[PDB]
């Protein structure tokens, strides 16, 4: 219903990743499915993503954040690696349930 | 060719592990015990040695020797308090080196945690050796009840045992086998460090953020060698301030007395760092049941790569996580503030609770709160 | 240990069969007022008090 | 006793992290053990030389450690002979063997007095405590024959006999031999003798403490210094457009 | 300008930066250790042996 | 194009000597290091003792 | 054993620090330093200090009826 | 015949009203226990209760005149 | 052993004479040092002949 909305919304402020400017999928860790997924993305989203981390890794070394008016907005905040990681996941399940 | 700072097989190593070595732009100070870790080690071996070359390992000398080593030997006791101390300041610092992990999931580096596990667990064996050289009343007692441990698993229990003691009870065998151990362990230490190192070095640090960091690294030189000096002395100053100012702060002195085979201590407690393990064995109202929830109270470090459930790898982004994580630790602080007391109530009922809140954060609330966090993120 | 009868029957009656070895207090004295052992707890051998 | 009295906090004229231990208190302590201790309480580890340049100068010690006679030997047939003490010699045991002390003290064994002040929970304080401490078992307690009452000693069944009272001896520096000057003087002696170095060990903390601090600071200077570089950094995207 | 003339004559040529930290530390040792034994005898006034000393040296 | 790149202003972080746009940095660097170089060659003496 | 050069592919970033000798030891040790020391401070005391604080009360507890079950009861002595 | 600043002060401090306080409740103790016999109780607590607050008294004067 | 000359003798022989095999194990110890030394004679003669030593 409209709580889980409205719970995913504090939680989102809680963990604070925007608190960096890093969208969603930029604090995801690494395994191979994210890498594979990683590699997929349009040579611009990439170079993006990119920046945001070397910005944000510059800010944690500094110890300081964003003014809050440059912090990602839960609503603003573009998943953009979530589709491309469904479909390498979604792919290797299947070569998995293949061998068989 | 062309600096010989790379192609000398030797110089190399020193330039390819410690200089160039590429380091996130942005590992805190809980990065820093690792060295202090290493500068720890190394320097417990020096004073050890100095000390070894005027022990005398036999149960008509051993407590004597100590004594005349303080007294008569110039600097002697000073380079005996170092030594007794470091031991702790080791302690501290290995668990600090092993929080810092656990909360910025260093644990996914699985070879160069394992490791580390081998090395923690050598640590405890090589310090628990140590304290019974000086043969005191706890160095006896001690050495009494912890290899009695093993007489826990039937069958060929009783029968190690024996080996250990080199008799059927503790006496000079014992005692003199015991400083050939300590002697040798710290350089297995010193070795396992390598391995430990090595693998770390495939991989490259983690990081705070727990998200790649190749988009900036800087060389370990001057950035964290200059770091790690400064690491080095604030953590100095409080383990010279006890050595130097309160020398018997954190040791029991009922081990001022010359062990007695007849007599055991009223008050009886190990070191401080075995207390949490001491108040979990004693938590569990049976022989092998208590061997068995220690056993695993340490054991069980090896699991917590398996337990790993979050989407992310540090905590830093994860408040819940974080919460539980705060009170696991203070969860320990009690366990060993329990060792610290009596079996009586209420301790016992405390104690048996903390552990079980121990076990359980570690191998349900952990992976739990770590899954229903992903869910909140939409993942 | 020389014991009292303030204790030598006090010894005697308790459920037999709920200890964790199972014995009377019969068959490990000859004569009551003497029970002699070797003080090393089972547990991890420290002299118990 | 499932219950025990603790002991207080005396003001030790060296319980300071500065403060060196009363060399003249310490002095008198050692005539205390010389004189009344010594009859009971061995002291093994320590020796007369150890007196020198702290208690005493080494024409004392000499003579001090001349009043007694010690087992030296064999000789060329082979039989063990006295002989005065040298300043190289320990303090004198008052029995051969715990055998024997029990049997001259009722079972109990009087313990060495080198590390004593280290091996109980108090340290002088207590020291101090049992010694001054000594009195009537309350209501519903009663005390076992050869063993005296004593509130601070654990079991309060002490068999120690109260070794001190006013006057029982006489401090050559013309000080009040009341009980508890003594039993100060004594506690303060007993510290002395369980970590001579005592002194020297807080003369070098200090010294640490000093340095520490400088230099300390001194490299919280070039820490940043290098680092500033990496702090005051700024970076920006500028893509293709 | 002393950290000038400092920078110039000490501080710049590797070779005698070294040389400085060595007759430099000479003078800090023998210096501090005054310093802390003074504001240590200082401290501990009339305890120390070398202070009741000549109650039996006999002189 | 590389002509719409401006250094920022690092004047927060400048050493005050070398804070004016029209000032040689060049007089007043014996000093700034001099400094920097006491500091260093100072702790030097100190993990010397 | 070398890792500067193949870690990772970055575009259009440009960045700009100055020498050490140009910049200052420690800057703006009021007007940025502490105030960020404080934040810092504040956003964690609140996932730290609970459990602790419920760590001593436990402490406390567990100790002062320790140090209560010692006394002794009149109700006994009465009779 | 002279006189230990200790037992001097041991007076002293019997006065503060804590020590009273403590001593009477002992005084009561030691009464109902010595006349009665077939009994149990003991009055080492209420004993260290008064040592306790006295002794810690007598601890802070006590150095002040000794030597 | 036990290192310390009023007992540094007799701890060998206690070694040999009571040790489960302790002199059979000390004897190993003890010539292992010499075939040692061979081996480490060869080892440089080897080394010299062939001049290894380049
Ligand atoms: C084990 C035996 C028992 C020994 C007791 C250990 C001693 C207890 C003293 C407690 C240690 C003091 C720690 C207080 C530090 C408070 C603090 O700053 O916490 C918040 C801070 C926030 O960081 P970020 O979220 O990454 O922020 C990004 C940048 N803005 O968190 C941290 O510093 C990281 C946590 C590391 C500390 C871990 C140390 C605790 C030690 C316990 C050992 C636990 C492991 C289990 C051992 C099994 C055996
Ligand atoms: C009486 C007393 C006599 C003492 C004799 C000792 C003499 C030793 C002096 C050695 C000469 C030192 C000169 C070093 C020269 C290297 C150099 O270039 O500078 C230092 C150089 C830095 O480079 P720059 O500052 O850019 O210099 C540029 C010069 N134009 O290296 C450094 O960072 C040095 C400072 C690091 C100190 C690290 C030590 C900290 C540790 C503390 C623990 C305490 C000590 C315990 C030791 C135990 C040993 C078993
Ligand atoms: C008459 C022999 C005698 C003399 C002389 C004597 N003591 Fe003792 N002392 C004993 C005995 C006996 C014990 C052991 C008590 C026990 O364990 O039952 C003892 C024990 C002690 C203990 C404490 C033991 C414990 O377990 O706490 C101290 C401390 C001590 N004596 C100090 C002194 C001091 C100080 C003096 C000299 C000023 C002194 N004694 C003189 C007989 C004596
Ligand atoms: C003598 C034992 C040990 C020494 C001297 C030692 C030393 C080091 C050093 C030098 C580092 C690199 C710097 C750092 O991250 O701190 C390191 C890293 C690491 N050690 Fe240890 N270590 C020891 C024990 C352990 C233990 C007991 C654990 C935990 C079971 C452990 C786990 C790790 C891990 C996970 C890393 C990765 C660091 C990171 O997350 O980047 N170490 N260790
Ligand atoms: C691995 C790091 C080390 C640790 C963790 C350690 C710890 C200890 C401990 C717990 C004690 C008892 C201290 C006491 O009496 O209070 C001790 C004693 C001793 N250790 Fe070590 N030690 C280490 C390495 C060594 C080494 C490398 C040697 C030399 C081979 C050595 C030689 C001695 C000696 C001679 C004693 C007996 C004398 C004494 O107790 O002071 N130790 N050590
Ligand atoms: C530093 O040494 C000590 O603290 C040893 N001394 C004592 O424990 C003194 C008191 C002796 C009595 C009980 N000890 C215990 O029950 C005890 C139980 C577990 C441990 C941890 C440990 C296990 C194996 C191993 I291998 C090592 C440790 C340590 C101590
Ligand atoms: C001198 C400091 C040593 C720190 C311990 C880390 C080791 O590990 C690394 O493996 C590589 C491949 O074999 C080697 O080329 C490197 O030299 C070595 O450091
Ligand atoms: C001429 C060379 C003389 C060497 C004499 C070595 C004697 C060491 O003398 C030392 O002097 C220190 C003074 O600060 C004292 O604090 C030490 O306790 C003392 O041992």
């Amino acid at each position: 219903g409209r709580l889980m909305d409205r719970i995913r919304k504090w939680y989102y402020n809680a963990a604070g990743f925007n608190k960096y400017g890093l969208m969603r999928d930029d604090t995801l860790y690494e395994d191979d499915d994210v890498k594979e997924a990683l590699k997929r993305l349009p040579k611009d989203l990439y170079n993006e993503r990119m920046f945001r981390i070397k910005r944000a890794l510059d800010l944690s070394l500094k110890h300081r954040i964003l003014p809050k008016e440059q912090w990602v907005k839960y609503e603003e905040d573009k998943p953009y690696l979530e589709p491309y990681l469904k479909e390498v996941i979604r792919e290797r399940l299947e070569r998995e349930a293949w061998n068989k | 060719a062309p600096n010989i700072r790379k192609s000398h097989p030797l110089l190399k190593m020193i330039n390819n592990s410690l200089i160039d070595l590429p380091a996130p732009s942005n590992i805190s100070a809980w990065w820093n015990f690792g060295s202090l870790l290493a500068v720890c080690l190394m320097t417990q071996i020096l004073t050890g040695l100095l000390l070894a070359m005027h022990y005398t390992a036999d149960t008509s000398l051993a407590f004597s020797s100590v004594a005349h080593t303080c007294r008569n030997v110039q600097y002697g006791w000073l380079i005996r308090n170092l030594h007794a101390n470091g031991a702790s300041f080791f302690f501290i610092c290995i668990f600090l080196h092993i929080g810092r992990g656990l909360y910025y999931g260093s644990y996914l580096y699985k070879e160069t945690w394992n490791t580390g596990v081998i090395l923690l667990l050598t640590l405890m064996a090589t310090a628990f050796v140590g304290y019974v050289l000086p043969w005191g009343q706890m160095s006896f007692w001690g050495a009494t009840v912890i290899t009695n441990l093993f007489s826990a698993i039937p069958y060929i229990g009783h029968t190690l045992v024996e080996w250990a003691w080199g008799g059927f009870s503790v006496d000079n065998p014992t005692l003199t086998r015991f400083f050939a151990l300590h002697f040798l362990l710290p350089f297995a230490i010193a070795g396992i460090t390598i391995i430990h190192l090595t693998f770390l070095h495939e991989s490259g640090s983690n990081n705070p953020l727990g998200i790649s960091s190749d988009s900036d690294k800087i060389p370990f030189h001057p950035y964290y060698s200059f770091k790690d000096i400064l690491g080095l002395t604030l953590m100095l100053t409080p383990f010279l301030t006890l050595a130097l100012f309160s020398p018997n702060l954190l040791g029991d002195p009922e081990n001022f007395t010359p062990a007695n085979p007849l007599v055991t201590p009223p008050h009886i407690k190990p070191e401080w760092y075995f207390l949490f393990a001491y108040a979990i064995l004693r938590s569990i109202p049976n022989k092998l049941g208590g061997v068995l929830a220690l056993a695993a109270s340490v054991l069980i470090l090896f699991l917590i790569p398996f337990l790993h459930k979050s989407k992310q790898r540090t905590m830093t982004f994860r408040p819940l996580s974080q919460t539980l994580f705060w009170l696991l630790v203070a969860n320990l602080l009690i366990l060993t503030w329990i060792g610290s007391q009596p079996v009586e109530h209420p301790f016992i009922i405390i104690g048996q609770m903390a552990s079980l809140s121990y076990f359980t954060i570690l191998l349900i609330l952990f992976p739990t709160i770590g899954t229903l966090e992903n869910k909140m993120l939409n993942y | 240990r020389h014991r009292t009868q303030a204790e030598i029957n006090q010894e005697a009656e308790v459920d037999v069969s709920k200890l964790r070895d199972p014995q009377h207090d019969l068959d490990r004295v000859k004569k009551p007022e003497w029970v002699i052992l070797v003080g090393v707890c089972t547990h991890l051998g420290c002299v118990p008090i | 006793g499932e219950l025990e009295l603790h002991p207080p906090a005396f003001p030790w004229s060296h319980g300071g992290p500065l403060s060196a231990l009363d060399h003249s208190s310490v002095r008198r302590g050692f005539q205390v053990y010389k004189q009344v201790c010594s009859a009971c309480h061995s002291m093994d580890y320590v020796a007369f030389r150890n007196l020198i340049g702290v208690t005493h100068t080494e024409a004392e010690a000499k003579a001090l450690a001349e009043e007694v006679e010690v087992q030296d030997g064999p000789d060329e047939n082979g039989e063990l002979f006295m002989r005065p003490g040298k300043i190289s010699d320990y303090f004198p045991k008052p029995y051969p063997n715990p055998e024997a002390a029990r049997a001259a003290n009722n079972g109990a064994l009087p313990p060495d007095l080198s590390y004593i002040v280290n091996a109980r929970h108090g340290g002088e304080d207590y020291v101090f405590s049992l010694l001054t401490g000594y009195c009537d078992p309350p209501a519903g307690v009663v005390v076992r024959e050869g063993l005296h009452y004593n509130p601070y000693f654990p079991g309060q069944a002490i068999g120690m006999a109260p070794p001190i009272y006013n006057e029982i001896l006489e401090y050559d520096d013309g000080t009040p031999a009341t009980m508890s000057q003594i039993a100060k003087d004594v506690c303060t002696f007993l510290r002395w003798a369980a970590e001579p170095e005592h002194d020297q060990r807080k003369r070098m903390g200090l010294k640490m403490l000093l340095i520490s601090a400088l230099l300390t600071s001194l490299l919280y200077y070039m820490k940043r210094h290098k680092w500033s570089v990496l702090k005051s950094r700024k970076m920006a995207y500028r893509p293709p457009k | 300008a002393l950290l000038r003339q400092a920078y110039s004559a000490l501080f710049r040529r590797t070779s005698t930066f070294a040389l400085t930290v060595v007759l430099g530390a000479v003078l800090f040792e023998r210096a501090f250790d005054q310093g802390a034994d003074a504001i240590f005898e200082h401290l501990n006034e009339g305890k120390l042996w070398k202070h009741i000393k000549h109650k039996y040296e006999a002189s | 194009v590389h002509n719409d790149v401006t250094v920022p202003d690092f004047s927060a972080y400048r050493r005050e000597d070398v804070m004016d746009a029209t000032t040689s940095s060049q007089t007043s660097s014996e000093d700034r290091k001099g400094f920097s170089y006491l500091v260093t060659a100072t702790a030097c003496v100190a993990t010397a003792y | 054993g070398i890792h500067f050069g193949n870690l990772a592919r970055v575009r259009h970033i440009i960045t700009y620090s100055l020498s050490p000798f140009e910049q200052r030891a420690i800057p703006n040790i009021f007007s940025d330093a502490l105030p960020n020391v404080w934040r810092r401070f504040s956003s964690q005391v609140f996932k730290v200090a609970p459990p602790f604080l419920g760590a001593y009360l436990l402490y406390s507890w567990g100790t002062q009826e320790f140090e209560r079950l010692k006394r002794k009861n009149p109700a006994d002595y009465e009779n | 015949e002279l006189v230990d600043p200790l037992t001097t002060i041991r007076e002293h401090c019997e006065q503060t009203e804590k020590c009273v306080k403590a001593r009477e409740r002992l005084e009561l103790c030691d009464a109902r226990v010595s006349s009665r016999s077939h009994t149990e109780e003991q009055c080492t607590e209420e004993l260290f209760d008064f040592l306790h607050a006295r002794d810690h008294c007598v601890a802070h004067k006590l150095f002040n005149k000794l030597k």
